This record gives C-alpha cells, structure tokens and sequence, in this order.
C-alpha cells in the first residue's frame, strides 16, 4: 500500500483584471482533500474530505497564511517571467506548481516532487536527486542560476522529506478507510448492430477507482492494437470512473472474442464475452 | 501541508 | 500556446428511458483554463448546469466536469457546447446513449 501527496498550483493573469487569481488544491493519494482559492469572498483553505474536517481552526488559519504567502510569490514570478519571455501586456499568462511527496509501502519516502510550469509548458523542475535543477529554456536559465545561487534547493529538500512526508504520515492515519479503499471495476459487454454482416461489441467497465485500468480484447490470445476503438477514462461524477473498448466483429462469428479488464482493485483480471 | 516556497522566479 | 478541449458527453448510469439519471460533459486537456461549457436539451440551454472547480493533470492541461439532472426520452437530443479561445467557433457534441 504505496501513498502521495501534491499541491497542485495556479496562478493565472487575464488582459483587463488588475491582480491574478491563486488556486491551491492539495491531494492526498490522488483524491482532492484541501482547496484555496483567492476568487471567494473569504480566502481561505478548506476541507473537501470529510475527514479533514479533524483538524482543529489554527490549521485552516496557519494554512490560510502560507497560501497568502503563494499568491504573493506567483504575482511577482508571473511578473518577472512577462519580462523574461518579452511579453506585453494584454495576454493572459498562467504559472502551474505541482509538488509532493510518494511513500512506498513501508511508508518511507521513495520520491519527492517539485516542478513549474509557465503558459502550460515545463519552465524549471527539481530533479530527483532534489538537489539539482531541469530547465528548458533559454529565458529559463536566469531562474535557475537565480535560485542555485540562493540554495533553494536544500530548502525544496528539506520541506519534501520532511514536512511534505510527516503530514502525509498525520493524514494517512486521519483518514484510514477513505484511502484504504478501492473499487473494483464491474464490466459488461454491449452488442450493436453495424454494417452488412457486421456488428461493434463494446465491453463497459464501471464504478472503479481509481481511475486506473486497461481494457483489451482478443481473438484467441492475439491482442488488438488494429483500430480497436476506446474512450478516455471518466469520472462517473460520484467518485467512480467509466471506460469502454469496442471492437468490429463478423456477426456470427461473434463468439470468438473477450475483452479483459485489469484494474488494481482486482483478485485478477477479468475475462468477459457476448 | 503544501510548499512554502523561496527565491521568487 | 493553446490546447483545444477534448469533450466526451455521458450519463452516469446506463441510461434507461423515463428514468432519471445524470448526464455529464468532461472536457479535458485544455489551456488556457479560462472555458464556457454550456449543455443544451433540443437545442436549448439547460438552466442548472453544475461545473466541477479548476483542476489540472500532471501534463499540466486542465480539465472540468460539467453535470446535470436529465430524463433520458426516445426524442430528446442532448448536447454539450464548449466555448474556447483554442476554437474559432463553439464546438457541439451530441449525446450518444450507446457510448
């Protein structure tokens, strides 16, 4: 049983209004349990799991404050950045962060995480050894000489194996049968009618989490890389996910065919038929 | 608890 | 450099006619975030459209979940209609029972 964190980061600039919007959204194994969000007409970081709801009202200030602190601090870099790229004014513009912290199983640190993004693009990332710096770009550079100079790094180091990884731990045990838990996928096989002789099978799996799976379909063993047709997985919008695989089949000669599913939350993968 | 970050951009 | 949205239009549960259910619009892997999703009932706007709060993926696009209370029929055309600055024009995509 591996865990995470992030905080995923927005500040985002528009033509006219006068100062950007700062969203902060915090995930404990992938599932959103605290969200900032400077648009509200009190700011202030809440809880979005039930379980969050534990911690006590100098936590929600304390954090409140260290969100004021990023707004300030994306203001100033998106203005900076403008000057870096040669941008005028009259755009929008958007600064991402993501950062966090994967446990193993044993609930020791196996990675930290802290990485930019300006205009959707990758600006500057911590390398794994959270010690060194990725950087792409030209205008790029100026930052990270910036910030090997001012050591940032040790300090990034130091919030990710330390804060970043005691918090978790605190959430882990705050929380214990709303992240333990996964949903396994209940998968069905639809049948529609096509062209002449022919007809599309479309195998559903359903009510999973998380969101990971793979579908596949067979004629006997030989797998279907050739134009067998899907959709992107989604969120049922109650916390599950749906996903379909489809494939064109000679009507009646139909029988020759199953999908597999496999998903985490599975004793095994599935075999399923018309 | 999120980052607190550093030298700005 | 914008990323246009793509749209999946679906209920929540397998649809059955007459019976109530929930009908959602994801779009998904677009920039900038700023997007104006609206969801249509022959072809006219429905009023309490419920929208997910701005969240991002970690190839850094965003995405969004726009929702809403319907009645499957025979005869009713659903449809999801994006506004994005990645678009010349609003793009509708209609709802298919069967996907």
């Amino acid at each position: 049983g591996p865990h995470s964190m992030r905080y995923f980061e927005t500040a985002v600039s528009r033509p006219g209004l006068e100062e950007p919007r700062y969203i902060s959204v915090g995930y404990v194994d992938n599932k959103e349990f605290v969200r900032f969000d400077s648009d509200a007409e009190n700011p202030r970081y809440e809880p979005r799991a039930p379980w969050m709801e534990q911690e006590g009202p100098e936590y929600w200030e304390r954090e409140t404050q260290k969100a004021k602190g990023q707004e300030q601090w994306f203001r100033v870099s998106l203005r900076n950045l403008l000057g870096y790229y040669n941008q005028s004014a009259g755009g929008s513009h958007t600064l991402q962060q993501m950062s966090g912290c994967d446990l193993g199983s044993d609930w020791r640190l196996l990675r930290g995480y802290l990485q930019f993004a300006y205009e959707g693009r990758d600006y500057i990332a911590l390398n794994e050894d959270l010690k060194t710096w990725t950087a792409a770009d030209m205008a790029a550079q100026i930052t990270r000489r910036k910030w090997e100079q001012s050591g940032a790094a040790e300090h990034y180091k130091a919030y990710l194996e330390g804060e970043c990884v005691e918090w978790l731990h605190r959430y882990l045990k705050n929380g214990n049968a709303t992240l333990l838990r996964t949903d396994s996928p209940k998968a069905h096989v639809t049948h529609h009618p096509r062209s002449k002789g022919e007809v599309t099978l479309r195998c559903w799996a359903l009510g999973f989490y998380p969101a990971d799976i793979t579908l596949t379909w067979q004629l006997n063993g030989e797998e279907l890389t050739q134009d067998m047709e899907l959709v992107e997985t989604r969120p049922a919008g109650d916390g599950t996910f749906q996903k379909w695989a489809s494939v064109v089949v000679p009507l009646g000669k139909e029988q020759n065919y199953t999908c597999r599913v496999y998903h985490e939350g599975l004793p095994e993968p599935l075999t399923l038929r018309w | 608890k999120g980052p607190s970050n550093f030298a700005t951009m | 450099i914008q990323k246009t949205p793509q749209i999946q239009v679906y209920s929540r549960h397998p649809p059955e006619n007459g019976k109530p259910n929930i009908l959602n619009c994801y779009v998904t892997q677009f920039h900038p975030p700023h997007i104006e999703i609206q969801m249509l009932k022959n072809g006219k706007k429905i009023p309490k459209v419920e929208m997910s709060d701005m969240s991002f993926s970690k190839d850094w696009s965003f995405y969004i979940l726009a929702h809403t209370e319907f009645t499957p029929t025979e005869t009713d055309t659903y449809a999801c209609r994006v506004k994005h600055d990645s678009m010349a024009e609003p793009k509708t995509v209609y709802w298919d029972r069967d996907m």
